RNA sequence: AGCGGCCCCCGGCGCGCCGGGCCCGGGUCUUCCCGGAGUCGGGUUGCUUGGGAAUGCAGCCCAAAGCGGGUGGUAAACUCC
RNA sequence: UCAGUAACGGCGAGUGAACAGGGAAGAGCCCAGCGCCGAAUCCCCGCCCCGCGGCGGGGCGCGGGAAAUGUGGCGUACGGA
């Protein structure tokens, strides 16, 4: 779209949109990020605080698989199992409970965020959290671990 | 109470049974043979010892073993190879002491 | 029988026997020239563990190589440049002296194809070796069905392209975390695969 | 020369990159080359399976992936000694064999021996000379019905068991899960000191 | 344009014989044998690599071992897998 | 794809990997040593027959040469005899 640019509308003006006193020369202020500590100090002290220095411990052959742990809330814990199981579970008078698997659906740890509707559940997981365990113990139902 | 296979702790992991199969043959390299000892000691009986150990025997006759350890660790390598060398020269020192005591 | 413990004799190198046979052979070898043919290998033990069958065709030379590093061939000092690249004395060469000896005895006799090399003796300023050469076109090598792989024209000058066991160490390759930087073909294409922009069609 | 507020960034182009630039205009004329060298390969072996011999069922490492089952290299030699097949015939009937695999469990050994027992009952084996069979060959009936099998043979599929809705015991209301995870963390960190201070008391109590 | 025709040449591969070559395999139990040495590794100096109390390579001196050896990303000993 | 990431660096400017996972392709093997079979081994010269524009096979050679400082067969870490 050469025809929509700016330089096609500047053919005729002498300076081409970069002044006449201080012309558009090649590199006035160094090349790249030159002068973090000397003369571009204010931009980094005002927009990138803590650009400079070291902190903490080093860790050499770091993998990203020993610390793999996706999460989930109690809000959408019912979204894994289809709708007609939550219905039959709220419909039967017997006192049974539908088993929810998270590891099968690509989640490990169960955190707790929101309100939860009152019907008994059984959760198989690998970890928990203390609020997210006392909301299920408070509604009724258990919290089952699995390796 | 109830117990679950906990995925963190002391004996973690999914409980799966285990079989006892024959260990792989390559798992044995040259452990030793009787023919080997037969000939490696005959060549030891032909040629003697090196001149970094014809001083170690002479410092292990005065019951110094720390000094002859820093003297065979400086030459040969680590402290493990120094130990299995020293426990061997307390033997081929004591077989002369045994035969001279005989 | 014997080849199991000639093997275990040729690791009594500090003993008085081998300190005699080398304090003799290195002298005998020192009054000869730099590259001459012996009729039979001094070590048959080590010679047979590399492929030296004792038939017609196989040849054995014997060459000496002087010793030390390599100081840079410039005038007096005068290595023009930044003060990193001043060093002339203490430089060290990348390939070993064993594959210097192989390709010194692989260019002078160009009609043959190198198999492998081994060690014999050492002086203060000399390291001696032995080499094994093979006729490519002799009928005994030719009609063997196992080892007619040499006569194929691919294996010309195995020692200049670095394929002997003495150059395989210099290339720096194997497996594991210790050998990351030679994935692919070699050290170069492990550089080429990295420092290029794959510019897809759609991106 | 950065302006008011933009992110810092480091481009890797200080090298000479215009010399080594790999274009991809080959691509729609190499998917046709591979398509021809695969179909002329599929017509050289006319009744054989096109997708290679069958390949074993193996889990995966690295706790991120340890809940899947995917294809492997080849069968071990326990999965062939039990299934009674010699290790160089299985190379000649289309069975992948790698000698570098262990079996520390049992429940994948059995499901491999069972999969071999399926394939041995699906396999149609032609006679060498079409005039004389062996004890174990096949009849002149199945030869007329012998055809290829496009796709990976007996594809490996991830199955999940199911469970219905049980009734919750009175017991599991009294099972505290979090003070057990943080007990096993504390018990897994203090295994040496607890077993050492008892030794120091056994050196101190002789008095 | 068309599984249109004709005339040559070289093959790929299928079948008959006529020739010579090679007599070889399983399973189950008893007794025997079994591995690469101036290299591994250690100190040091120099180039190198993202590799950080030293990843690799090269040089000098020292120089091994068989229930042994190397690896198990922080140097060091004692340990178990 | 992980990744412009763990890490290096007047820790400033800047350089910068691999393992796992999904895919293309899919193929695996032999010697030395340890031992057993009466050098059970090759190459070249001679005469004849067949074929010979990639110099080969079978028959004969009191015809000559290399190899016991080791030629061939079985046999190589998935155990083997
Ligand atoms: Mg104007
Ligand atoms: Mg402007
Ligand atoms: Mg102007
Ligand atoms: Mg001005
Ligand atoms: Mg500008
Ligand atoms: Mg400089
Ligand atoms: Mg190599
Ligand atoms: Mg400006
Ligand atoms: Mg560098
Ligand atoms: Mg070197
Ligand atoms: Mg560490
Ligand atoms: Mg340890
Ligand atoms: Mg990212
Ligand atoms: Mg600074
Ligand atoms: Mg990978
Ligand atoms: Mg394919
Ligand atoms: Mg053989
Ligand atoms: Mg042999």
């Amino acid at each position: 779209p050469s025809r929509l640019r700016k330089t096609r509308k500047l053919r005729g003006h002498v300076s081409h949109g970069h002044g006449r006193i201080g012309k558009h020369r090649k590199h006035p202020g160094g090349r790249g990020n030159a002068g973090g500590m000397h003369h571009h100090r204010i931009n980094f002290d005002k927009y990138h605080p803590g650009y400079f220095g070291k902190v903490g411990m080093r860790h050499y052959h770091l993998k990203r698989n020993q610390s793999f742990c996706p999460t989930v809330n109690l809000d959408k814990l019912w979204t894994l199992v289809s709708e007609q199981t939550r219905v039959n579970a709220a419909k039967n008078k017997t006192g049974a409970a539908p088993i929810i698997d998270v590891v099968r659906s690509g989640y490990y740890k169960v955190l707790g965020k929101g309100k939860l509707p009152k019907q008994p559940v059984i959760v198989k997981a690998k970890f928990f959290s203390r609020r997210a365990e006392e909301k299920i113990k408070g509604v009724g139902g258990a919290c089952v671990l699995v390796a | 109470a109830l117990r679950y296979p906990m995925a963190v702790g002391l004996n973690k992991g999914h409980k799966v049974t285990k079989n006892v199969s024959k260990p792989r043959h390559s798992r044995r390299r040259g452990r030793l043979t009787k023919h080997t000892k037969f000939v490696r000691d005959m060549i030891r009986e032909v040629c003697g010892f090196a001149p970094y150990e014809r001083r170690a025997m002479e410092l292990l006759k005065v019951s110094k073993d720390k000094r002859a350890l820093k003297f065979i660790k400086k030459r040969v390598g680590t402290h493990i190879r120094a130990k299995r060398k020293r426990e061997e020269l307390s033997s081929v020192l004591a077989a002369m002491r045994k035969a001279a005591a005989k | 029988g014997a080849y199991k413990y000639i093997q275990e004799l040729w690791r009594k190198k500090q003993s008085d026997v081998m300190r005699f046979l080398l304090r003799v052979r290195c002298w005998q070898y020192r009054q000869l020239s730099a590259l001459h043919r012996a009729p039979r290998p001094t070590r048959p033990d080590k010679a047979r563990r590399l492929g030296y069958k004792a038939k017609q065709g196989y040849v054995i030379y014997r060459i000496r190589v002087r010793r030390g590093g390599r100081k840079r061939p410039v005038p007096k000092g005068a290595t023009y440049g930044k003060p990193v690249h001043h060093g002339v004395n203490q430089l060290k060469f990348a390939r070993s002296l064993q594959s210097v000896a192989e390709e010194r005895a692989g260019r002078h006799c160009g009609a043959l194809r190198v198999l492998n090399s081994y060690w014999v003796g050492e002086d203060s300023t000399y390291k001696f070796f032995e080499v094994i050469l093979i006729d490519p076109f002799h009928k005994a090598i030719r009609r063997n069905p196992d080892t007619q792989w040499i006569t194929k024209p691919v294996h010309k000058h195995r020692e200049m392209r670095g394929l002997t066991s003495a150059g395989r160490k210099s290339r720096g390759l194997g497996k594991g975390h210790k050998f990351h930087h030679t994935i692919g073909g070699s050290r170069r294409a492990a550089w080429r695969r990295r420092n290029t922009l794959q510019l897809h069609r759609y991106r | 020369a950065p302006s008011r507020n933009g992110m810092i960034l480091k481009p890797h182009f200080h090298k000479d990159w215009q010399r080594r630039v790999a274009t991809w205009f080959n691509q729609p004329a190499r998917k046709i080359r591979r398509r021809k060298a695969r179909q002329a390969r599929a017509r050289r072996i006319a009744p054989r399976p096109a997708a290679g011999p069958i390949r074993p069922i193996v889990r995966c490492p690295t706790v991120r992936y340890h809940t899947k089952v995917r294809a492997g290299r080849g069968f071990s030699l326990e999965e062939l000694r039990v299934a009674g097949i010699h290790k160089k015939v299985a190379r000649t009937i289309g069975i992948s064999v790698d000698p570098r695999r262990r079996n520390k469990s049992t429940e994948s050994l059995q499901a491999n021996v069972q999969r071999l027992k399926e394939y041995r009952s699906k396999l149609v084996l032609f006679p060498r000379k079409p005039s004389a069979p062996k004890k174990g060959d096949s009849s002149a009936e199945e030869l007329k019905l012998a055809t290829q099998l496009t796709g990976p043979v007996m594809p490996i599929r991830n199955v999940f068991k199911k469970e219905k809705a049980r009734v919750i015991t009175e017991e599991e209301k009294n099972f505290k899960a979090f003070a057990s995870l943080r007990m096993a963390r504390a018990n897994a960190r203090l295994f040496g000191i607890r077993a050492k201070r008892a030794k120091e008391a056994a050196e101190q109590d002789v008095e």
